[PDB]
RNA sequence: ACUAAA
């Protein structure tokens, strides 16, 4: 049986897509919820996730997001900095998260200084979102009242040097 | 028969001071040999016995390094042999000044040596050049007793020289032998590249047939700096930007231009949804308020780097030409010595006197005047690196008797040393910050409350702004109109002169009297070009040299080379080192960076092919 | 002819 693991995901935020992560973890007296969103933290949402966001964020006919959930970062880049030095003391710090379900993708803007996230965030952490967020201009407004970070990793390297 | 002592002093002109200090005004002066030299006699005491002074001076070095036979025509000696199969010796500086012969014949009858020279590395090794030439002809003297003397001074007041007369130390050799390597480190490296660049290049381009290749631990670097600004410059991509800017109207025809706290967004649709986010709004407050006294610092003293820096960024003048003009008030008798690292003045000097000769001046008789009545301030410490005192007036002068360039310098030295004596700068900061919709904006404005320095050095002034309206929290001003500025990145411009001079002394390269040089030899040889306002810019020549170096060996151009071996060479001064296992150890290290050198030069061919 | 530094 796996309908209070069901209710306790809704509840929770995560919304993982069916059973197949349930039968991946078939582990005898392992149907806990609570050790469950353990495993999928470091699994890939863009593999294992059902699709509930709307069909058209970035359109702007949409206003304002409800319910808390659970969404992966991709990108990050310093939009206050130029591109050859992406650190710079000219500006105030400001981020343009990159969000995913694990099929449509949305863009967020932080305003408020954030202690969370950073510059050095790992790709493929999981943030959520907790209250009715705003949307303008099919952008996601994301403060400090409303994220909350759980971490994770996803085996995405660095591809950088 | 009265015993005598020898003194010697590293330039006539502080020759003559310490003469007519520590003599109570008693000289008798002669001329001998050489016209440059003199010879100051006068009577006194010394060790508890009546002496009779003579006291002269050397013009610089007496002896510089050079190569010994026929290793120095530059076609029958292989370069690779000049490492270490070259002998080198001390021949001499300036032949037409028989400097040993002076110093010979005038130390036939001395019983003592007391030497004033610098006190410095430089000074301590023409300490013991004179000390070599002296002693074969002194008198014997006697057994256990002490003979050659060192005097420690840094500047030319009397209660400062007889202090130094009083007491007396001993030179050191090991300061002596490490200027000795380092002379001849920079000989050999850098004698043997250049005979081999230039013998090599001419004879594969017609272009640079009777041009010279030059290589060095000095002016390479220097072109280095150079060429990598022109690399950032031709490898720049700009970039587009949005910036937010509001107009605030409080009373009537009064406009306030506000700024955007978050400076800059370099994406188009934030800026949309910013400006979409705002310009809907009529309506303004205010949030917070400040007011806070702040103070602008008073110059310190000048040295000759900002000397340098100044005259070529201000008064448009080289280096060369700013140290040849200085050299020129100096032999007059208008400024004290134009070549120091000292940013301090003395403890005991007449900074009222020398500020009192300056009161019959028209362009700055009230500030002067002024300052007198009410005292002056104390000047700010900074660095004493021994040496001479700082660049300081000593005499007044009119327009019309020096002219031309040589006032525009008067000037600034004699309108820095008021400034360096007067009050700092007090001026109101004031900022109001709004709110247009979510969005925080602020504006600044700088009101002035005491001018002090700033009326002897007009250009470092505060400039002059309206006076923002007092405004307390929760008053309401309406909003005239919101709009964005599509601003770009502007790429950097080539360097100036002022900029590199602080590269050069940031990173240790050169010295005092160098840095002109160094600037004018790269010229010379057709490196870098002069343009526009005092801008260097790299000459296809020197772009594929730097280029070509990198490619071969990296430590050859780069800066922090010259940092190093200065530090190896700085173990030897401190005697935690020998002489010879130093040296031999970095001439080691280097003689197979020439083999490396010759055997791939290979290398610049390609970028040279297509630029000749 | 060179390097450097008074
Ligand atoms: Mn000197
Ligand atoms: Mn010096």
């Amino acid at each position: 049986m796996a309908q209070v693991a069901g209710a306790a995901l809704s509840q929770a935020g995560w919304y993982l897509s069916d059973e197949g992560i349930e039968a991946c973890t078939s582990s005898p007296d392992k149907v806990n919820v609570n050790d469950i969103i353990l495993i999928a933290l470091n699994t890939d949402l863009r593999t294992i996730g059902k699709k509930f966001l709307p069909s058209d964020i970035n359109s702007g006919k949409v206003e304002k997001l409800e319910g808390p959930c659970v969404l992966q970062i991709q990108k990050i880049r310093n939009v206050a900095a130029p591109k050859d030095n992406e650190e710079s003391q000219a500006a105030p710090r400001m981020l343009r998260l990159q969000m995913t379900d694990g099929h449509i993708s949305c863009t967020a803007v932080e305003f408020s200084y954030m202690s969370k996230i950073s510059l050095n965030t790992p790709p493929g952490t999981k943030v959520k979102l907790s209250g009715i967020v705003d949307i303008k201009n099919g952008f996601l407004l994301l403060n400090d009242s409303n994220t909350t970070v759980l971490g994770g990793e996803v085996e995405h390297l660095i591809e950088k040097w | 028969v009265m015993k005598t002592v020898l003194m010697v002093a590293e330039m006539p002109s502080l020759a003559q001071s310490i003469a007519k200090i520590l003599s109570r005004g008693s000289l008798s002066s002669h001329k001998g040999l050489n016209g440059a030299c003199s010879v100051h006699e006068y009577t006194g005491t010394f060790a508890g016995q009546p002496v009779r002074f003579k006291m002269t001076s050397v013009c610089g070095h007496v002896m510089t390094l050079d190569f010994l036979g026929k290793y120095n025509k530059w076609d029958k000696v292989d370069p690779a042999e000049l490492f270490s199969q070259a002998p080198t010796e001390k021949k001499e500086a300036n032949p037409k000044l028989n400097m040993v012969k002076f110093l010979q014949v005038e130390g036939r009858g001395c019983d003592y040596i007391v030497l004033w020279l610098d006190c410095d590395k430089e000074g301590e090794n023409i300490c013991f050049e004179v000390l070599d030439a002296v002693l074969p002809v002194m008198n014997k003297a006697h057994g256990g007793e002490k003979t050659v003397f060192r005097a420690r001074f840094s500047s030319i007041t009397d209660t400062d020289i007889c202090n130094a007369m009083a007491c007396l130390g001993e030179p050191d050799h090991n300061e002596a032998l490490s200027v000795d390597a380092r002379q001849e480190l920079d000989l050999r490296i850098g004698c043997a590249f250049t005979r081999f660049q230039t013998k090599y290049f001419q004879g594969k381009y017609g272009d640079l047939d009777s041009s010279l290749i030059s290589f060095g631990p000095c002016q390479t670097p220097t072109l280095g700096f150079c060429v990598e600004r022109h690399d950032k410059i031709q490898s720049f991509k700009p970039e587009t930007y949005w910036v937010l800017q509001a107009k605030v109207n409080t009373d009537k025809d009064r406009s306030l231009l506000l700024d955007w706290d978050r400076v800059r967004v370099f994406d188009r649709e934030i800026a949309q949804m910013f400006l979409n986010m705002t310009k809907l709004e009529k309506e303004a407050q205010v949030e917070a308020t400040s007011r806070k006294e702040k103070a602008k610092q008073r110059p310190l003293a000048l040295n000759t780097v900002e000397m340098l820096r100044v005259a070529s960024s201000s008064l448009g003048m080289g280096p060369q030409h700013a140290m040849q003009t200085a050299e020129r008030l100096y032999t007059q008798g208008y400024i004290s010595y134009p070549r120091t690292e000292t940013t301090h003045y003395p403890e005991n000097f007449d900074l009222k006197g020398s500020l009192r000769q300056q009161a019959n001046h028209p362009y700055w008789a009230d500030t002067v005047k002024r300052l007198l009545a009410e005292g002056i301030n104390r000047p700010r410490k900074g660095h004493d690196a021994g040496d001479h005192p700082p660049i300081t007036p000593m005499k007044s002068a009119t327009e019309a008797e020096l002219g031309g360039d040589a006032w525009r310098l008067y000037e600034y030295i004699t309108r820095h040393f008021i400034a360096t004596v007067s009050h700092d700068c007090k001026y109101l900061q004031s900022t109001i910050s709004f709110r247009i919709g979510p969005e925080l904006f602020t504006c600044s404005g700088k009101t002035v409350l005491s001018p002090g320095f700033t009326e002897v050095m007009p250009w470092q002034s505060v400039p002059l702004e309206e006076s923002l309206p007092t405004c307390q929290r929760g008053d309401a001003f309406p909003v005239g109109e919101v709009k964005m500025l599509e601003k770009q990145t502007n790429p950097p411009d080539y360097l100036t002169e002022a900029e590199l001079i602080t590269l050069m002394e940031k990173h240790g390269i050169g010295t005092d009297a160098s840095i002109p040089v160094h600037i004018n030899n790269i010229c010379q040889r057709n490196y870098v070009t002069v343009e526009s306002g005092r801008r260097l810019k790299p000459t296809n020549l020197g772009i594929v040299l730097v280029h070509g170096y990198y490619k071969i060996d990296a430590e050859l151009v780069l800066p922090t080379i010259r940092s190093a071996v200065e530090k190896q060479l700085n173990l030897i001064a401190q005697g935690k080192a020998d002489y010879r296992q130093v040296l031999g150890h970095t001439l080691d290290v280097f003689k197979r960076k020439f083999h490396y050198f010759v055997d791939s030069i290979a290398g610049m061919d390609e970028l040279m092919e297509v630029s000749f």
